[PDB]
């Protein structure tokens, strides 16, 4: 996250931190995700497409820091890794960039709700906030485009939803952006998601409830003028989600 | 094949 604020998991209790194990025992952070039911985390396919072996991954819930054990955190293995079969990556855009991870602790249990572990609601079909609405994004991604390391502390920021009409302008993304994607940015281009934030939640207070409106997918750079963050539009994938869940 | 989407991925 470029700009924004440091935060803690209590403020973002649906946030899932996804890591990959390597042969020698080292673990590296991969992507974010969101807990949508006790057994299911939703993320982005592009995070996993090159290494689709579910045994390689670890999922933490209730975790505020990248490389430390926060009190009340829960560690999970991935029981099923489901990537979208129509995922594709073009010049700029990632299409159908959505994935599901069925999580299970070593004892075979799903998430236990607590102050630091809560599910986030899904939207209803084709039901998104109006353009101009403020939404929050959360992640352990880069704080600057030139960083090669991720911050140890979880961050959040607040961005505004951008119309499809604006986002498909030539100096924005043109025809690369589709109706199954959502654009969001800072009006002054000072805060944005970045590399390492992929898979994590774009959350909007919708109709009296915190709702998973988007999934961090792609963008041209980070916090660049006229280059919004692009998010998988969750409200256009409900048949897919419920079919696998 | 290098594609720019490798770099746009967040
Ligand atoms: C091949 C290519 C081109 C650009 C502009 C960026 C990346 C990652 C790859």
């Amino acid at each position: 996250i470029i700009g924004g604020e440091f935060t803690t998991i209590e403020n973002q209790p649906w946030f899932a931190a996804i890591y990959r194990r390597h042969r020698g025992g080292s673990v590296t952070y991969v992507c974010g995700g969101s807990l949508i039911s006790p057994c299911w985390v939703i993320s982005a396919t592009h995070c996993f497409i090159d290494y689709p072996k579910k045994e390689d991954y670890i999922v933490y819930l209730g975790r505020s820091r990248l490389n430390s054990n926060t009190q009340g955190e829960m560690k999970f293995e991935v029981e099923n890794l489901i990537l979208h079969k129509d995922y594709s990556a073009d010049t700029l855009a990632h299409h159908n960039d959505i994935a599901l991870l069925k999580i299970r602790s070593k004892e075979g249990r799903c998430a236990q709700p607590s102050r630091t572990i809560q599910t986030i609601a899904l939207p209803s079909m084709y039901n998104d906030p109006q353009f101009g609405t403020s939404c929050e994004i959360t992640g352990f991604g880069k704080e600057q485009s030139t960083d090669y390391l991720y911050p140890e502390q979880l961050k959040m920021t607040v961005v505004k939803l951008i119309s499809h009409r604006e986002c498909q302008q030539p100096h924005y993304y043109g025809s690369e952006v589709t109706t199954k994607m959502l654009c969001a940015a800072d009006p002054q281009w000072k805060t944005d998601s970045c590399q390492g934030d992929s898979g994590g939640p774009l959350v909007c207070s919708l109709q009296g409830r915190m709702t998973l409106t988007g999934i961090v997918s792609w963008g041209r750079g980070c916090a660049l003028k006229d280059k919004p963050g692009v998010y998988t539009r969750v409200s256009h994938f409900l048949p897919w989600i419920r079919s696998h869940t | 094949t290098c594609r720019q989407s490798m770099c746009t991925a967040r």
